[PDB]
């Protein structure tokens, strides 16, 4: 049998993911996979590291998510320290962690639209996705990576503007989600292109491990969006999509709905926001502000000794997990007792959402293969877990 | 006590002190310690020998669906004895419950793998006999994953240091790209950071 | 909640098959749709002439490193090495000395342009307020050895300009 | 003063200069002096982009290019001024149309035998060959023993290497066979006299150099080259073609780096196994490399498996 | 219905006595264990609670009430795999007492 | 011996030094026993420090301050 | 030893192991230096293998050489495949490296005591 | 089961390259930083190896260096697992010892005397 490796190929995509086809003439039947082309030393790289010093280092664990990367960190920090963020650091933490979900879920399916090889979908949508960036470079500090949210809650306040901003911007955004829906949902050779492929359904498709869609959209109804809370995000109203059978067209369903979900959710937040602060008041764990930390005695003593080291956290494992855009992301981070952590395990996607790709490959053919990747949406660096 | 302190609830802390109480009563085989978290964690401490049943009973029942294995792990405790530390996480999902699975071990102690239990620690256990040596068990295809071909090193125990040996170069001596010792331009300079006085009385330390 | 989306028996019966019989057979599918959203083409080119136009940016966008000082010129840094302790890829790197008339002052300064990964914290950690993240990319020298930055590029550096950096931190200085 | 390992990244102490340093002899030795790690001080000619791949052998720092054209005398000696050591190995093969061709290896030598020396420089080590005879052949291969003596007058002592035919990867005179895809394939002269001279490994060219830099007491001592055991046969050009089984030019291409029908043909056929009693190479050790290992690695044909 | 909602199983056929053969062919093999493990104490405490309200009231609705599974033929595998549980309960044996106590000091946390 | 690694390269140094330029200010006096330096403008600049002058007419140019304060 | 083994029980089942797999890599050596393109003689692919055998043979205790019987193993599973681009392979010889000196008159010219 | 009790001293080779033979290890009591009095930095023992030399970089002056470890420093329990840990992978080494001061006697009160030496002034 013919053992091509069709991957270092840099045929668009991601020229990434070296693997091999054990091929049976036509069809597959045997496909195994090598990953590790990015393993970085991630890791092992925290255990010198103090909590403000490591933690850009979970930014740039994505591609994509900016502010759903560093929600599963300071959540994952906060509930050791006994703290509760002030109630305006939580409407933002819910704006941009409802502002990511509309950078994923355009990549997710554009992406997926250049390996199978449209051309005009990539451009009709990045062109549109330029009028997003200038809010992260007026907000924090960059063009993608920003080390925005910290452990004391948001680092500082958004300035005059960005309210009739995004309202400007959310108001014409559902004429551009009704172009996409002409391009691939009435179209049949798309949907001919995707029907009845990676038919995944069982009670293995749950003892895979998967996380959300590749979950609900084929069956089985929950999320991490409204039986776990957050910040204030149950008091927003939504729902979400389920699809009907368990293949990659009843998993794709899901995503034009979560969009139409994430307008929604912005337009309900921006009604509901009151006037406050940014910081955690006890300054423990805040810095004081620099008004501050010019003018009193007791502002600079807790200002300098906050950088040599960090905070002073308890002892006592802890997990948690949340609603990373393509699905859940574990942090088993053990403390230790002092300013540098110990070990910081991460859970992310494609662990389980790629080695479910033997299950789901087989029977069909090598042009089928190309197509399935694109609809889990795997993004690698992200599996440096 | 206060606004700006996360306040803390009895409902969950009542039931997951009731839930997991029952739980040694009925394996005390394999059960040697049960502890309740402050903030309604739980975890269950097995001896490995019921490496298999325990989570096979956990596999299934009508009062404990818990089919969601979501993490495996593996910490590394230096000065214990016995050194590494195996860790599960696994989910109910019908009852929306989270329960942890500490099972120590030693080095060339072999632990009996789930692989019938569960199909996802297909990729996860092979980890850590790559970053560890830790050899488990009847596994089906045990390989090498997310290291390189020619480490010997199983890296992310502690006496491996943060640098390798391994640092590459390439030269036009014939073609070939090979390895070499070691060789930085900054020491990575290497602070000390840990302030006397001792902030925590909660955890203070039995005083010999 | 719930909803069931891709979820519709189909109509089955006399008249609404020549609505799905039309489709395939005469394509008033694809064409009416995927003709006209094509073209479409009318639209302005929104592409901005790189060389001569420029694009937008906010005042707390970060960048080139520089120094600043005070009026008639002080070296505002006072090497109190705060800026070191926290970068992420140890960028920095200053031996202090104390200069004869008494007072404090540096002899090697560092940035590893290279290594310097811009978490931007040195802006955020100076309590005199001596480093700035100057907001000019203009940048792309030639060689390895170049862009490791000594002390006498940074002070020229921070005075190629001053009042493109003194008006943005004065106009953002209040929120921070 | 040396410090710690030599792997990379260290000092060394020496501080050299090597000047051609384009073609296959002098790339390759400098690609050892990077790795032990020193300020190699190399200046080229004419060529941005043919040192391109020069560079990824010293690590940071260690390299530098400067430009200088020879019949100049400060740019040979601004480059020069500091340094401990320096060897040469210009020169080339077939008389420029602009050039004299001449003087290059009696001049040239000597405008590195100018202030250069007198500067304060040790152990200058320039190159021979082992067939340069003072004889009546040839128009290349003698002309280059007048400067093995009218240029000897300066430098009292330099141990100047002398080294026998080379074989590597990338000369002139292996891949002058080989490239000889034609209507006939024909010896010099269709005769098995005196082939052949004594092909030297390329490894114990550049190994040469390196044990001689810090020797010490190696400067007037000249040195010859051994080449492989032991003398050669006519057996070569039949074991070419059995195993084998049958940079700066131009644009488009050079009008003229052709095959030369002139007395490039006989300065290859003129053997002269020299006087053995020279130390040479044996006692700048460690030299010793066959022929039949490494003939594998640079012909390449058509076949390339069996 | 046609489609019981959990994609991946089918109404497979009659509910009220499929499942009233399952527990009922539980209890059964429920007896052969020896009875010191609490094991039995809740397992024939959950089943003779569930059998009671199973057995045998319409209408198939009305069943998914007080009966807390997903559907139906859902309720059929929270209890298949039960069957498969406790019969690998006689193989190995957990209602003997503890074996290897760890070495006196091995989980407490701080080094 | 380093002075060969910038042949052709022009060896750009700085022009103006703060070695010492507190010596070309007209030094403050004031006449009083302690005053406030929140000196290059208010929430910007070195802190607030006091400062004692009595003993050789000056202050010190406050570490902080750098310009040249006394009486 | 309060510890189960991996494969073997005693010194019989082990060293019966290390001289079984000597084979696959002794017909290997031939088989992989015309694969891999590369070019040294065979010979000396054969003298690399029994070094690699007889320097860990001052072992008296099981389980470890079990180890390294799985780690002898997977070595294998790269090899028998093509799983080294030209590289791996060629990283067992210490080629381009520099000679230690291994004497102690000639540690003392160079190095403060590495 | 398979039990089969047996004995030998766990020395494990093979991971590192060479650098068991070379280095000898260092167990000692880190003990009061005295440009202050907290005394929580006790309580732990620690090690370190061998110090290795630091030459200059020659083009920025950095403290470039081999000796690959030269960084590494554990966090011990007590005395008994401390040598536990230097034997099961086996290099050399050598040990220090804890050192705990006078308990001690100090009373005020005794600083104003009738007769005796103990007696303070200008406070
Ligand atoms: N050992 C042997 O067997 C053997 C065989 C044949 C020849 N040689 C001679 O020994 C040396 C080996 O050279 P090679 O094998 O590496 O080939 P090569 O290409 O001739 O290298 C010698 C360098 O000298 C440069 N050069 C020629 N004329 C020059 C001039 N007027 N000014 C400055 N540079 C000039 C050449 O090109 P650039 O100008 O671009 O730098 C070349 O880079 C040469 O001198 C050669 O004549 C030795
Ligand atoms: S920015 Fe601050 S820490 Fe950095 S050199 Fe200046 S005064 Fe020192
Ligand atoms: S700019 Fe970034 S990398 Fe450089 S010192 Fe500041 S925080 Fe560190
Ligand atoms: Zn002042």
């Amino acid at each position: 049998n013919l053992t091509l490796n069709f991957g270092p190929q840099h045929p668009a995509a991601h020229g990434v993911l070296r693997l091999v086809m054990e091929l049976s003439g036509e069809m597959v039947r045997k496909c195994d996979p090598h990953i590790g082309l990015l393993h970085r030393g991630t890791e092992k790289l925290i255990e010198y590291k103090t909590y403000l010093q490591a933690l850009p280092y979970f930014d740039r664990l994505d591609y994509v998510s900016m502010m759903c990367n560093e929600q599963a960190y300071s959540l994952a920090v906060e509930k050791l320290l006994n703290i509760q963020p002030p109630p305006r650091a939580q409407w933002i933490r819910v704006l941009f962690g409802e502002i990511t979900r509309l950078l994923n879920h355009i990549m997710a399916v554009t992406t997926h639209a250049l390996d199978i090889g449209a051309m005009t979908p990539f451009f009709w949508m990045f062109e549109e996705r330029e009028k997003m960036f200038e809010f992260y470079e007026r907000v924090s500090g960059a063009r993608m990576h920003a080390a925005y949210v910290r452990p004391g809650g948001v680092h500082q306040d958004l300035p005059l503007g960005l309210m009739d901003d995004i309202y400007e911007f959310s108001k014409n955004f559902s004429l551009r989600i009704d172009e996409l829906e002409e391009m691939l949902t009435n179209n049949r050779i798309w949907r001919n292109r995707t029907v009845d492929i990676g038919i995944v359904t069982a009670e293995d498709a749950l003892n895979y491990g998967f996380s959300g869609v590749m979950l609900r959209g084929s069956g089985i109804q929950w999320d991490l969006r409204k039986t776990q809370p957050y910040d204030v995000y149950d008091q927003v109203e939504f729902d979400v999509p389920i699809g009907s059978r368990g293949d990659c067209y009843d998993r794709y369903l899901c995503r034009v709905e979560e969009m139409r979900q994430s307008i929604r959710i912005i337009s309900q937040c921006l009604n509901k926001m009151p006037p406050g602060e940014i910081k955690v008041d006890d300054a423990k764990v805040s810095p004081p502000k620099r008004a501050e930390m010019k003018t009193s005695m007791e502002s600079l003593i807790h200002h300098f000794k906050l950088y040599t080291e960090g905070y002073q956290v308890p002892p006592g494992a802890t997990y948690t997990a949340i609603e990373a855009p393509k699905g859940e992301f574990g942090v088993y981070l053990v403390s230790d007792g002092s300013s540098r952590p110990y070990r910081c395990k991460i859970k992310a996607p494609g662990f389980a959402h790629l080695a479910g790709l033997d299950k789901m490959s087989k029977g069909h053919m090598l042009a089928d293969v190309v197509a399935i990747i694109g609809t889990q949406d795997i993004v690698f660096g992200e599996v440096d877990r | 006590t206060r606004p700006t302190v996360r306040p803390r609830n009895d409902v969950a802390h009542k039931q997951l002190s009731a839930f997991g109480e029952y739980v040694a009563e009925i394996l005390p085989k394999y059960v040697q310690q049960v502890q309740v978290s402050c903030f309604n964690e739980l975890e269950i401490c097995i001896h490995p020998d019921g490496v298999i049943p325990v989570l096979t009973f956990l596999r299934d029942h009508s009062n404990a669906q818990f089919k969601s294995l979501a993490d495996l792990t593996a910490v590394d405790i230096p000065t214990r004895q016995n050194r590494f530390e195996i860790v599960y996480n696994l989910l109910s999902l019908r009852f929306n419950s989270r329960i942890r699975v500490k099972t120590y071990t030693d080095e060339l102690t072999p632990i009996e793998s789930s692989v019938p239990v569960y199909k996802a620690a297909n990729w996860y256990e092979r980890e850590i006999w790559d970053m560890f040596g830790v050899f488990f068990a009847n596994h089906p295809d045990l390989r090498r994953i997310l290291t390189d071909y020619g480490f010997e090193g199983h890296p992310f125990r502690k006496d491996f240091p943060l640098s390798g040996y391994v640092e590459l170069r390439y030269d036009d001596e014939v073609k070939r790209v090979v390895a070499e010792p070691v060789e930085l331009a900054q020491e990575f300079r290497k602070f000390d950071l840990n302030s006397p006085w001792e902030a925590f009385p909660a955890y203070r330390q039995p005083p010999e | 909640t719930y909803k069931y989306v891709n979820l519709r028996e189909p109509s089955m019966d006399m008249k609404s098959v020549t609505d799905r019989a039309a489709q395939t057979l005469l394509w008033t599918e694809l064409i009416r749709g995927l003709g006209m959203t094509l073209s479409y083409l009318f639209r302005e080119p929104a592409t901005i002439n790189y060389p001569f136009e420029k694009g937008p940016l906010s005042p707390r966008f970060r960048g080139e490193h520089a120094l600043r000082r005070y009026p008639s010129g002080e070296e505002r840094c006072i090497a109190c090495k705060l800026c070191e302790a926290v970068c992420p890829a140890q960028a920095i790197t200053i031996e202090a000395e104390p200069r004869a008339d008494g007072s404090r002052r540096t002899t090697r300064y560092d940035i590893d342009m290279t290594k310097c990964i811009y978490c931007g914290f040195c802006q955020e950690a100076c309590p005199v307020d001596a480093i700035v993240e100057g907001p000019n990319f203009e940048f792309s020298t030639e060689t390895h050895e170049e862009l490791l930055y000594n002390k006498e590029k940074l002070l020229n550096n921070g005075d190629k300009w001053e009042a493109e950096i003194a008006a943005n931190i004065q106009a953002d200085y209040l929120y921070r | 003063i040396p410090h710690g390992k030599g792997g990379r990244s260290s000092v060394s102490g020496i501080v050299a200069t090597v000047f051609g340093a384009t073609g296959f002899l002098g790339r390759y030795v400098v690609n050892h002096l990077g790795r032990m790690g020193s300020q190699v001080i190399v200046p080229h000619r004419c060529e941005p982009y043919d040192t391109m791949h020069l560079r990824p052998m010293g690590d940071l720092g260690q390299i530098i290019f400067m430009d200088w054209n020879g019949r100049d005398k400060d740019s040979i000696r601004r480059a020069v001024e500091h340094s401990s050591v320096v060897i040469n190995l210009v020169g080339r093969e077939w008389e420029t149309q602009n050039f004299d061709f001449e003087d290059v290896f009696v001049k040239i030598p000597q405008a590195i035998a100018q202030v250069s020396k007198e500067a304060g420089v040790e152990k200058f080590i320039h190159i021979s060959h082992l067939n340069a005879d003072i004889k009546s052949s040839s128009k290349y291969l003698r002309s280059k023993a007048v400067g093995e003596k009218e240029v000897r007058e300066t430098f009292p002592e330099a141990t100047i290497i002398k080294p026998a035919e080379i074989f590597g990867r990338e000369d002139r005179f292996l891949n002058y066979f080989a490239n000889i895809r034609w209507f006939g394939g024909v010896p010099l002269i269709s005769l098995g006299k005196k082939t052949v001279k004594q092909p030297v490994y390329i490894v114990d060219v550049t190994k040469g150099i390196i044990n001689a830099i810090k020797d010490p007491d190696a400067r007037g001592k000249t040195f010859a080259f051994v080449g492989p055991s032991r003398y050669l046969l006519f057996d070569l050009v039949q074991y070419v073609f059995a195993v084998a089984h049958r940079i700066g030019r131009l644009f488009e291409i050079s009008p003229f780096e052709p095959w030369t029908t002139r007395d490039k043909v006989e300065r290859i056929h003129t053997t002269d196994k020299i006087l053995p009693h020279l130390p040479g190479l044996e006692d700048l050790g460690v030299e010793a490399t066959p022929l039949e290992l490494k003939a594998i690695e640079v012909l390449r044909r058509h076949r390339t498996y069996r | 219905k046609k489609t019981t909602g959990l994609v991946g199983l089918a109404v497979c056929e009659t509910p009220h006595e499929r499942l009233k053969i399952l527990y009922t062919k539980i209890l059964d093999v429920l007896g052969h264990i020896p009875k010191n493990a609490a094991y039995r104490k809740y397992t024939e405490q959950i089943t003779n609670e569930k059998l009671s309200m199973v057995k045998a009231e319409p209408d198939v609705k009305k069943l998914e009430e007080r009966l807390q599974g997903g559907q139906i033929e859902e309720v059929i595998l929270q209890a298949e795999n039960e069957l498969s549980l406790a019969r690998k309960m006689i193989q190995w044996k957990p209602w003997e007492p503890l074996v290897e106590e760890p070495p006196a000091s091995q989980w407490k946390w701080p080094i | 011996y380093r002075k060969v690694r910038f042949v052709g390269r022009q060896k750009e140094v700085n022009e103006n030094f703060a070695i010492d330029l507190i010596a070309e200010q007209p030094v403050s006096q004031v006449g009083s026993r302690v005053i406030s330096c929140d000196g290059g403008g208010g929430a910007l600049g070195h802190p607030r420090v006091y400062i004692n002058l009595d003993k050789e007419t000056k202050t010190g140019t406050c570490g902080y301050c750098g310009l040249q304060f006394r009486q | 030893t309060s510890v189960k083994p991996i494969f073997s029980r005693d010194m019989n089942e082990a060293k019966r192991r290390v001289r079984e797999l000597y084979r696959a890599w002794y017909r290997e050596v031939p088989n992989t230096v015309h694969l891999f393109q590369l070019d040294i003689s065979v010979k000396q692919g054969r003298d690399k293998v029994r070094e690699m055998f007889k320097k860990n043979a001052h072992i008296t205790d099981p389980r470890v050489v079990d180890l390294l019987v799985i780690k002898g193993k997977m070595e294998l599973e790269e090899t028998i495949k093509v799983w080294k681009q030209r590289t791996h392979v060629m990283r067992f010889f210490h080629e381009t490296e520099a000679p230690r000196p291994k004497d102690f008159l000639s540690k003392f010219y160079v190095g403060h005591d590495p | 089961i398979t039990v089969d009790e047996k004995l030998d001293i766990t020395t494990i080779t093979g991971v590192p390259e060479e650098h068991i033979k070379t280095r000898k290890a260092r167990i000692f009591v880190p003990a009061r930083n005295n440009m202050q009095s907290g005394v929580n930095n006790t309580k732990k023992w620690k090690m370190e190896f061998d110090t290795r030399e630091r030459w200059e970089n020659p083009l920025m002056g950095w403290a470039s260096t081999a000796d690959p470890l030269s960084n590494l420093v554990l966090t011990f329990s007590t005395k008994e697992d401390a040598v536990a840990f230097a034997e099961k992978n086996g290099w050399s080494y050598d040990v220090e010892e804890r050192k705990v001061p006078k308990p001690k006697s100090k009373s005020y009160g005794a600083n104003f005397s009738w007769n005796k030496r103990t007696r303070v002034s200008t406070k």
